[PDB]
């Protein structure tokens, strides 16, 4: 993913400050919400019935968690995100069957939680650095469909 | 919205289709499986090799609701109102993938149309079937 | 559509906008031309420089038409018409476009709506730029 | 972009049918039919107000054999698809100002007719090769954006 130095640099300052259950959970939940029919992989949670009950689950918590720390790690791989995803891509393929579009959404729901969180410091240069983040890690996550 | 010459071009056009429909249904669903591999995510209990009757099946019942849509072009979100329930409340298929089958069933059309597919038709016909998928996703949140 | 509920949720968030149109429409056009850099292709005739008085009258518009939008909720076509016209005969900006311009108004209404800003109101929001954008796009062909 | 023995060959064989001339023209006009917004960049052409004003049109079809000759001449490129359309795409940014959406939406028109012309010959398996073709073409010229 072509980020440039500097972007490089942004986006690592900026995560530096991310609590991941906070904020893994935050944008795991928040995708649930607000496009609700990510949900369908989530029949086993239960209530998911309200936006609190989404919010407040600690099975969504943990699968944040689970989700941004590999989010987390890519950030160590920028240069390498089709490689450090491979075979994390060929899960989600072939067992989870998880269309690759759900990961765009949490892309750009992560970019909101970002903004939600960070408020003013997280500025347009700081955005448009993550959306290639976001998209380079949707694109390596989508990479081994077939 | 659909004007009277898309409502026009879009009857013409399947009623050249005839008994066909169900045939270029499951044409279109290959199509799709092939040029749009993440599209098989929502049928991982279908077996969706060259030949599979569960295609077919499902073919026919995907041309069969273009159909009645056709059969009902004025009121379309009626005709397809039980429909977009299936949709938004179970099957919950993101709704970027009714653009790809909405192009692969052009193309299936395209192919079969030799005179009745000009760029007009073309043109309605893609305007019917992103109205047809504006109705099935009008009700996901 | 827009529920009751969604229309109390944009009401109440886009009130806290206020005075601060310019300034909110502004920084999302920013945050879209710096993401998404092929959106500038619609304005090349602008001065896209960080601060260009294009850019602030511009934000100022497109916040005014969306605060316009807000206030006629239960009527947004009408509301809309020569907005809807003008981009639909003239401007003629892809569809795509507007998704991204309204993931940048979520973003920019995240950064400065800390308290407003809930999930909920986060869905309702997402909903109606979606709302706004369909009537923007709804005379294209 | 990567394509099986399979999809290469039904590429090429094809291809070799296509009178670069006339697909050119029908898949321009038939864009500017389709999508009509698309007619912002075409404005000198003259009259477009109608699907017979644009199909009769002789500057779309003289635009046409352009775009398609340009096109054809990619289609002996498919492992440098960037490389082959740098400088178009660099055209198509800093002096066109065209939104790489729109090519997109060539390459579905493009692929439509291609299944209207070829008919059944046009079978999925050549329809998907040609879908990775036409979406490496655009990811091509729109990787000079910015
Ligand atoms: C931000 C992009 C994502 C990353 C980096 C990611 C990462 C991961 C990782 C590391 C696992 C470990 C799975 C295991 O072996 O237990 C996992 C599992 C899983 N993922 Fe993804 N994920 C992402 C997005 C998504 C999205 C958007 C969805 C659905 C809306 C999803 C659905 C799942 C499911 C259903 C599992 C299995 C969970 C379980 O059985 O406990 N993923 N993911
Ligand atoms: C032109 C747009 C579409 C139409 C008209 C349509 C219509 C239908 C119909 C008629 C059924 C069966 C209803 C019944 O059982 O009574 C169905 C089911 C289904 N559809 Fe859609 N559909 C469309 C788009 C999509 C797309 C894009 C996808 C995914 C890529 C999809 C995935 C499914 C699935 C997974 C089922 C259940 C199949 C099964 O397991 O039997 N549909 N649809
Ligand atoms: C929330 C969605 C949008 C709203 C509310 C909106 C609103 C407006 C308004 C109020 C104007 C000024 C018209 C006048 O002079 O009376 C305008 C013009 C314009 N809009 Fe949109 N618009 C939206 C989406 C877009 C998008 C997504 C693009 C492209 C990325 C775009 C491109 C333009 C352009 C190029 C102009 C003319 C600018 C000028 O030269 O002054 N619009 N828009
Ligand atoms: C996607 C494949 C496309 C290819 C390979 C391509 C190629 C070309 C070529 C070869 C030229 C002639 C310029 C030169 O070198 O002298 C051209 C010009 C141009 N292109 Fe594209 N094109 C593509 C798609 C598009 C699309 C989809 C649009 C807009 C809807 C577009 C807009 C234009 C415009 C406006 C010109 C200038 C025409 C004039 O001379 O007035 N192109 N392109």
């Amino acid at each position: 993913v072509h980020l440039t130095p500097e972007e490089k640099s942004a986006v690592t300052a900026l995560w530096g400050k991310v609590n991941v259950d906070e904020v893994g959970g935050k944008a795991l939940g928040r995708l649930l919400v607000v496009y609700p029919w990510t949900q369908r992989f989530f029949e086993s949670f239960g209530d998911l019935s309200t936006p609190d009950a989404v919010m407040g689950n600690p099975k969504v918590k943990a699968h944040g968690k689970k989700v941004l720390g590999a989010f987390s790690d890519g950030l160590a791989h920028l240069d390498n995100l089709k490689g450090t995803f491979a075979t994390l891509s060929e899960l989600h393929c072939d067992k989870l069957h998880v269309d690759p579009e759900n990961f765009r959404l949490l892309g750009n729901v992560l970019v909101c939680v970002l903004a939600h969180h960070f408020g003013k410091e997280f500025t347009p240069p700081v955005q448009a650095a993550y959306q290639k983040v976001v998209a380079g890690v949707a694109n390596a996550l989508a990479h081994k469909y077939h | 919205v659909l004007s009277p010459a898309d409502k026009t071009n879009v009857k013409a056009a399947w009623g050249k289709v005839g008994a066909h429909a169900g045939e270029y249904g499951a044409e279109a669903l290959e199509r799709m499986f092939l040029s749009f591999p993440t599209t098989k995510t929502y049928f991982p209990h279908f077996d969706l090799s060259h030949g599979s009757a569960q295609v077919k099946g499902h073919g026919k019942k995907v041309a069969d609701a273009l159909t009645n849509a056709v059969a009902h072009v004025d009121d379309m979100p009626n005709a397809l109102s039980a429909l977009s329930d299936l949709h938004a409340h179970k099957l919950r298929v993101d709704p970027v993938n009714f653009k790809l089958l909405s192009h692969c069933l052009l193309v299936t059309l395209a192919a079969h149309l030799p005179a009745e597919f000009t760029p007009a038709v073309h043109a309605s016909l893609d305007k019917f079937l992103a109205s047809v998928s504006t109705v099935l996703t009008s009700k996901y949140r």
